[PDB]
This record gives C-alpha cells, structure tokens and sequence, in this order.
C-alpha cells in the first residue's frame, strides 16, 4: 500500500561514487601532489539520465572523501580537502596562496580518521539548477549552456611542503538531500556523446527498445 | 565527563546512511525557491500518464522508426483475422520499453498494479468497422481465435462509432523470484495478452485510404506501485 | 462555431473544444516586491496582446514534423517584436491554437505538445565523435518554424514516445481539427532575455501520418494562431 | 515462574556464525580478491533443525562483518562489504560496475576499526519465509523450491585496484530479530543429506533415539 | 445417527462426534480490500461446495498408511476441478471426514491429521550419495492417494511420533470409527495456484496394527469424504 | 563539543548485545504481514502437545 521508494527524495537518495583523484609518487598523472575536481554530479553514470527526467531540479549535498593507497591500505597521511566555492580562484600549484585563503574552506584530516563529510548547499544564483537551457548566455559553441549550475570546486592535496612518502587515492562520493524537481521530459533513449550537450549519433539511431519479428508473434 | 561505549559500526561509512554532516559554508544563504510550474513529488505520478506504447516494435530501419508507434488495420484483412497481439509486462523487454512507464520500471525491482491502454483509431471519418479487443488473463494462453477470444474478457470496439476505447488490465505483479543462468531477477510471469482481432472487415467508402493505424496508448493505474530501487541503464555518461 | 476578437484580429473558430493548460496554471503576472521593483515593468494590453496567426504550414504524406520556439516566434513578427527586442527583460504566457482544415476524407493524427527548455542536438558527423552544434537557423526558426528530421528522438535524442509527458493534445482528423494549449511563463528566474533564452518549444508532429486517395487536395493545411497572455517588459533601450 | 527464556524471540536469538569469507594471496580459492555470499541463515550448523520446527518465518537480520588475517593479526586495510538485494546482479570481477552500483548498499570500513555491522529487513515478496513448499514454481528438479526466501548477497572484497598486501579473512555474523513462526511440524530426526530438501538416507533410517535391551528393564 | 446433505450429496453419520477445527480457525473468504479487487473472484456455492467421496483404502495388517495432497486430490474429481484447473488463483477451506467400518472383533488404531507444506522426500539411493526427488506420482497422487513406504519419518525425516503436534484426530477402533477435521486456508499468500502448489497433506496412519482373527473380514475400510469450504477462484482461462 | 569518556568494553562485539544497527535499505518497506493460521509464541505451547512417548524403545 505505501509509495515512499517513489519519491524523488528517494529515487535520488544515497551516496554515490562521482569523483576519483590519483596522487601517484611517480607519474605523468596529477604530478604536483594536489588535483582540482569540479563537482560533478554525473560522475556517477547512472546520474545524467536520471536527473535529466526533469527540466529543473534543487537540492543539496553531502561529500564523503574516502581515501586509502591504491591497494586499499592505510596510512599515516594528513590531508586537505578545499572547497573553492564558484567565484573563486583555484590552486594552480602546490604552493598556490589558494590553500591558504580563508573564504575556501578546508577540512584537514587523517588518511587514518573516518571518511571526511560535509555538506554543500545549493549554489545557483537562479531558483533553480537546469539540464536544459534552450539558448546562448549573452550557429555557436555557447548553445545550451546554463553556467549557473556550478556547484563549486574540491581542491585535494597531501599536507606538507615536501611530497608524500605514500601513493594515494582519495574516493569522493556524494549524497543528494532535499530534492525538488520540475518539469518532466521524456526519458534518453539514444546513447550520450558529450557531457555537454544531447547530440547523439545519427548513423547509429536504434530503437527505443526491442524488437521482435511480427505483431503476431509474441 | 560522560560515560561512553563505542558499539561495532563506529566508524564505518555506509553510502545510505541518511544522517547529517558540517555545513561547508553555515553563513551562505542559498537564492531562495520561487515557484516553478509543474513539480513532481513522486514518480508515480508520471507512471499514470499514457505515453505510445509500441505494439508494433517490429521495423528497426532507422527511418522506419516512426512505424513502431503505430499499427495498422486494412481493407485486405477478413473478418475474424488477428491483427496484433502483446503482453501486460511493462518491466519486460518488448513494447512498453517505448513506455515513461516501463523505463520507470527499469528503477525498480519489484511492482503491481492495475494498467489501462488506450487505442486510438486514426482512420477516415467515413471509415466503419469492428475490432474485438481481448484480454487473456495470466496462464491462458493466446486464444485460437475470434470465436474463443470473444468467450473471455474483451470489448466488441466500433471504430465507426467511437474514435478510442481503453481496456483496463486489472493486474500484473512482477515479484516472483528467479535465479536462472547466475544471474537472479524478479520477473514477471503474470504476462496477461491483449490480442486485436478484425470482428468486421474494414469498411470504406469510395475515396477513402484503405488501410488506417491505431495509435496504442498505456498507462499504471492509481493502485500501481514499485519496490526496492535499482539503478540500471545502458545509457550511462560518457568518458 | 462562433468567431472571437481580441483588438483588430478576429479569427473565426469552435464554440470551445477543449483546452490544455500547462501543468495546470493560467499564465499571470509578476507582483510588486519582485527584484526589479525600482524599474517598474510595464505590462502590455493594448495590441500587443492579440491574434497572431503565423504562415500555414502544408501537412504531407512525407511530413517529419515541425516545431518552433517561444518567444522567438515572434520577436521578428510586429508590436510583441517590437517590445521583446528593445526589452532588457521578459516574461509571458501563451495560448496556442493549432488547427487543420481537411475532408472527412482525409486521415492522420498530429501530436501537438509544449516542451520548456526544448534544446537541440546534431547528428554529432554521423559516427557521433564529432562534437558539432545546431545552427542558430535551426536553434531559433523564426515564425516559419523548422523541420524536424529525426522525429523519433525529437531531434535530440529523447522518445516522442514519451512525448506526451508534456502539455499535449492529439489532432485526430477523424475526431477533431484543432488543438488549443496554455502554457504559462516556465522559467528558473522571473524575468529573463527575450531574445537569448527560448522559454520552450511548440512541436506539432504527424504520429498517423496523413492520408487521402488520389484526388484529394493533397497537402492540409496546419495552422499557428497564438495570443501572449499578462506579457511584461523591463529596461527599453 | 517467568518464561521469558522459551520465547520464539529467546529462542532465535544471538548472533551466530553464519559465513567465512576467504581471501588468501596465494591461492586456487577466491583467486580475485573479492567473493559472493548469498544469505543462507543455515550457515550456522545448529539453525537449520530450529527454524523448520516451524513451516513459515517473518524476521530481521542483523549482520556484523568480523575480519582479520588467518592468525588473527589486525592489519590496515581496507574493505568493501557490498549488499546486493535480491533481484540485483552479483560482480563478476574485481573490476565490475556493480561494485559501483548506488542501489547495492555498500559499507566501507578498516579492518581496524570495530566490526561492521547492519540491519537487513524481511525482504521476502510474500507475507512470510517458508521453509517448506509441497509444490513446483511455475518427476521434477524444481520440487519445493521457494525462491521468494532469498535475503540477498553480500560481496565482499578489499579495496583498491591493486592487491592487498595481506592475506585475508572475514566472517560473517547473524542475529534474527523481531521473530515470528507458524504451523509449528515434527523436528528433524534424521540427518540431513541437501541443502534444498529433506531426502534422507533410507539405507541408514535410525530411530529417534536411544534404545534399550527389554521394555521392563530401566 | 442421522444423514446429512449439501445439493445433490448425501452421507449416513453419527449425530456428531469432536470435530476438530485445525488451527482453531474456521475457513472464511478472503474481503474486497485485496491484491486483486478488480478481478473480482467468484465464490462457488451450488454444486462446487459439496461431499466428495474417494474410493475407498483397504486397511491391513501390512498396511504403512496413506496420504492424499489438497488441493491436488480434487482437482482430478468433478466441478470443483473444473474450476480449480481453469482459473489462475484458488483459496479454500475443508471439511475432512475419515470413517472406518469393523467389527467389534477387529482391533486398530489410525492417527488421521492434516501437515500444511508436507513436502515430500526421497531415500536418496539409499546411501544417501543420490540427490533424487520425489516423482510427480508421489508428489501429487490425485484422489488415489498415495502409501507411505517410510511411516516412521514420514517419508521424509521427520518423526511420526510428532505429528500430533498437527492439527489431528484418532481412529481407535474400539471406541470410534470416524474422525473429522476442518481445515482453514493455510498460505504465506492470500491466493495460490491451485495445480502447482499444495497447501496441506491429509495423513492416515495405523499406529496401533489392524488385527483380528481368522474368518473376520482381513481389510477394512477407510472412506474419505471431503467437502470444500469457503472456496474461492479468480482469472478464468 | 560534549565531554565523554570511553570506558571499558568500548569496541567490543558481543554475540549476545542485543543493540540496534545501521538500516541497509532505509527506503524499504517490507511487504505486509497477514494473517496466517497457527502462529506459535512461546515453545511451551508446543511442550504441552502430547506426542507420542516410545516407551518401547526396543526394536532397531
Ligand atoms: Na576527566
């Protein structure tokens, strides 16, 4: 008789995995021991088509960094994890004056310690985000771009002015909280090509789904 | 200070535990919500809204891919004929994969309700005709023919003087439990069978197409509802 | 059958079939404490809220669709153009009448929905690694509207199928010859740049497609009249 | 006078020892440093005979991840308990998108820190488990199979994409709770020959119990 | 003594010996607020609930005991199973009634009782090394019951001496020769399917060995009559 | 933050503790119980049964 598994607080629940930074000691790789991941929200694959079954869409998110060297072993590394909110300037090095100003909040912990968590509201200036956005921000590339989307930016890094003695790998899932949604579209039904935009192949246009050989034949 | 015990789970990171976390930012207040037009509170309420359902998934041209949303009847057809026949399985591969309701279902592990599809009939004014519209409930099996088909649940639908009729599946529940190659699902097996039957030939007049389509609609019922999520799809973000 | 006036434009149409209003909300206003308050935005009645009533398109047996974008429809066409273009900011709402015109003779069945945010996608070169994009012929059609050419993903890879999800009403020629849609102003912001953002777009695609022996006029005419409903304007330049 | 100690609920209780998951280095066993372990409640020996007293079962489990090396060593390292519900695909490989997939609730926990532990609800589709099943799911194979008992699968593993460093073991752990039973039947008296049913060894059918040389003789 | 009839059946029987009502529930239907309100399912009453009498088991010294499956036992025999292999869906309750007929120079005693879910087993090649399963003529015997080859485990590892702990009732010759149970509907779902799944076995086994001397009649006979109860069917095919 | 102090016995797994844990599936909800038949609560029910009692533990 209940119905709360369909919810859209529920359809979008739980922690997914979105982001991946590699701090290798030797490396062609993120070679100056930091990383700069953009949030993402379709880091998780199953995202994009899901949350694009609406047109506008609000919400919040937790972060859970788990990190641990590339063979799941722990050890004695202290970490920083900044968030350089949309607006702000990015580190462009490990000694970036970016780690230090105050208004990127950083959480510093211990490969040791629990997962780190936070949580990040929603940033937009607009009412709400959008998957869709049917023009160009005052032929072009600018065609369906809402910039108003951007969550904000994590900044990674070993703490120290000398390079960790350990190769790691610091795993970031995230939690959507407090959904609301908007408008409904029909559901993606053709491959994606591009994070951007819905292009999609027009060699390889299939069905929506299968086929068989006669109406009559089940 | 306080008197403590640490209980085993401390410490663990479970990805669905809903609890809460510091706020990066506790000073930033976020634009506030203004009011936006047509918001969903639950997916159930789309699971109610008929998208075409395509009866006729059989052309894989790509630049036939417009036919599967429509099936046709035709002069040539004799009375009695079977024109189409599919199954109630809206989270089975077939033609409610064409369905917002069956891609719905692909979020999910296990559901139940009543379904309602509409067929709407796209021919000429002056086209007249009959069409019996059957449903065989789960275990029987496709009817033989007309004659049978009229025996059970089925509409006598007159083309001639009503444009669309709906026939309510009263139920389907996709729970029973299967472990099949190594792979376990939860399918169906309450695949009940809608089959089209010509109880008339169709009827024209000088001047008229012969042959016409029927536009097939579908729907969950209000009493329609889906357990355990599971997130799946072959289309996925790319690299 | 009785014919309505709205100004100088009367068009002659049926009693009152029915009508759709998106997402069950009649277009209205914008009040006083909104942010631009200061730059109190006028309101149009007058003229520029009546009876536009675009080229007819013809309807073909070989037809893939049409669709076209709001409010950029009529930024080129007369007194609305006129304010959505020397406008900072805009909002409004619509009401769209599709109607056809053929014989009890003629058969096919046309999908007439409302999409917020329709955006386009390309081919992406055929094999899908180039990442072009859409023309502004094709982004922003003008009043002719524009051709659909892969109807089955609404030329941006979603299912028509599932189309009607959206603010939608059938036109079965069989059953009836017009269909009548309000949509009310849908957006992320209360105002916005009339000439830079199509709010949403009017697709008008043949699911039946149409049909007629040899000897009937052989294309039917679809057409557009759409009236703006409580329109406002912000910032003349 | 109080009969607190013969409830279903006292009966049922306690955590038992239901699984042992194995993950050696060297090794012809578990070779891809994860493993899949359906839910069988049988795992503890003595569970079996109980339950069956009765023909149908509602409960909870609550399971508690016990891991360590074969000599018991503490090591720090990393792991990945996986639920995967019924219905859901089980990994196939170290490197499978199920390990990834949000709906298959994962835990991530060190062999460090205290046990893991978590609540899995009555997952069944119909209204109780059955032990018993006089019937065929729609001379046969199929023979009082009831497939709606699944609980699930957990797939455990260490994490990272490299091997663990370490050689690994970790039990599984099951408490029943909020136990309810019904149609209560005759208990076991010979031995169990399959998991699936009660074939009996009809060479070797001894009798209930202990027997003596005359019945007038104690 | 007096005789007693439902429709067309009527059967000879004592005034009314203890009935034993399994469970301490009476069968009863299955409300509106249900799984499947919209396929109404129809309650059969005229002829579908009424006495149905098996042929007849003969009792004798060597016998190990018999036992019939429900709903299986029926599904063979007349408009009840007419209905129970035409329809998706079937619900119901029983009245069992075993009867005996000896003289009082016969001596025995029969345990009757009723086991839901009473899955059958196999000797597993005798070694116990053979995973062999139980044949569907053993499985699901029809109205000719079937004879256990194993009596003290119940042919299937559980011991007989127990099974009073199901609801049951003794067949002592010297004191009485009928025994009679009712049966409610006893499934982990409302609705089953009537030919796949049985939901109870009907026991009959001599404990106490039918003896008599030379010249009385060497078989006795045990007669099984049934009737249906609150039997309810849904989706007909 | 809130001063506490761990004591003895912190971290332990008691097979017996009969403590609450973390919900693998929050959004789950079980399908219903109805009624069934027989339910049994407490074995003494069963201990009162009379079965039969082999006093001829003889015969193997
Ligand atoms: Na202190």
């Amino acid at each position: 008789h209940s119905t709360a598994e369909t919810t859209l607080d529920s359809f979008f629940s739980r922690a997914g995995l979105v982001g991946e930074i590699d701090l290798p000691l030797k490396g062609t790789t993120n070679p100056n021991g930091y990383a700069n991941w953009d949030i993402d929200i379709t880091g998780y694959a199953q995202m994009r088509r899901k949350v694009e079954l609406f047109t506008y869409m609000r919400f919040d998110a937790e972060f859970t960094f788990v990190a641990c060297t590339p063979t799941g072993e722990v050890v004695p590394q202290l970490l920083q994890y900044m968030f350089v909110p949309p607006g702000a300037p990015k580190p462009d090095s490990r000694e970036s004056l970016a780690w230090q100003t105050a208004t990127n909040p950083s959480v510093f912990v211990k490969l040791s310690d629990p997962p780190a968590q936070v949580s990040v509201p929603f940033m937009s200036p607009a009412s709400a985000y959008q998957w869709f956005y049917d023009g160009y921000p005052t032929k072009d590339l600018e065609y369906g771009a809402m910039p108003n989307n951007m969550m904000g930016t994590f900044s990674v890094r070993t703490v120290g002015t000398s390079k960790s003695k350990y190769p790691l790998v610091v795993r970031i899932y995230m939690r959507m909280k407090h959904v609301r949604a908007w408008i409904p579209r029909p559901m993606r039904n053709q491959n994606y090509l591009f994070k951007a935009n819905p292009n999609y192949a027009g060699n390889s246009i299939k069905p929506t789904g299968a086929s068989r050989t006669a109406i009559t034949t089940l | 200070g306080f008197p403590t015990e640490l209980k085993p789970g401390t410490n663990q990171f479970l990805t669905t535990d809903d609890g809460v976390s510091a706020p990066i930012l506790p000073n930033f207040h976020p634009t506030p919500c203004i009011h936006i037009p047509g918001e969903v509170r639950n997916l159930l309420e789309l699971c109610q809204v008929e998208t075409i359902l395509e009866v006729n998934n059989v052309p894989t041209n790509a630049t036939s891919l417009m036919e599967r949303l429509r099936f046709p009847v035709s002069a040539q057809a004799g009375k009695g004929e079977l024109c189409a026949v599919f199954r109630a399985d809206p989270g089975r591969n077939g033609p409610w994969q064409s369905t917002l309701l069956g891609q719905l279902c692909g979020y999910y592990t296990q559901w139940s309700g009543s379904l309602e599809v509409t067929f709407m009939f796209t021919g000429s004014f002056m086209a007249t005709g009959k069409m019996l519209i059957a449903y065989t409930p789960p275990g029987g099996p496709l009817p033989k023919d007309r004659a049978t088909a009229m025996l059970g649940t089925h509409v006598i639908w007159d083309f001639g003087l009503q444009s669309s009729v709906t026939l309510v599946i009263p139920w389907i529940s996709n729970t029973h439990y299967r472990a099949h190659a190594r792979d376990g699902v939860f399918d169906y097996y309450t695949t009940g069978l809608v089959s089209i039957w010509y109880q008339t030939n169709y009827v024209v007049p000088i001047g008229a197409p012969n042959t016409a389509y029927i536009i097939a609609l579908a729907a969950a019922q209000k009493n329609f509802t889906m357990k355990l999520c599971k997130d799946a799809s072959d289309i996925l973000q790319t690299g | 059958v009785a014919q309505l006036t709205i100004g100088n434009s009367t068009i002659t149409t049926q009693e009152a079939a029915n009508i759709i209003v998106g997402y069950g909300e009649w277009p209205s206003y914008c009040s006083d404490s909104d942010a631009t308050a200061v730059d109190k935005p006028t309101r149009p009645d007058v003229s520029v809220n009546r009876f536009y009533t675009l080229d007819t398109k013809l309807w073909e047996k070989s037809s893939k669709g049409w669709y076209w974008k709001f409010p950029d429809v009529l930024t080129e066409t007369g007194v609305f153009g006129q304010n959505a273009q020397f406008h900072y900011l805009y909002r409004s709402g619509f009401c769209i009448h599709v109607q056809c015109n053929a014989s009890k003779f003629h058969q096919g069945a046309l999908l007439v929905a409302v999409l917020p945010e329709y955006v386009i996608g390309t081919v992406a070169g055929g094999t899908g690694t180039e990442d072009t994009h859409p023309p502004y012929k094709q982004t922003q059609p003008g009043a002719d509207g524009f051709e659909l050419q892969h109807p089955y993903v609404l030329d941006a890879g979603i299912p028509i199928s599932q189309l009607t999800v959206c603010p939608h009403q059938w036109i079965n020629l069989r059953t009836n010859n017009c269909a009548t849609i309000i949509v009310p102003y849908i957006n992320a912001l209360p105002f916005d740049s009339a000439l830079n953002h199509c709010n949403f777009g009017l697709l008008v695609v043949p699911i039946s497609p149409l049909d007629y022996d040899q000897g009937a006029t052989p294309v039917i005419p679809i057409t557009i009249t759409l009236a703006p409903m409580c329109s406002e304007f912000a910032g003349l330049r």
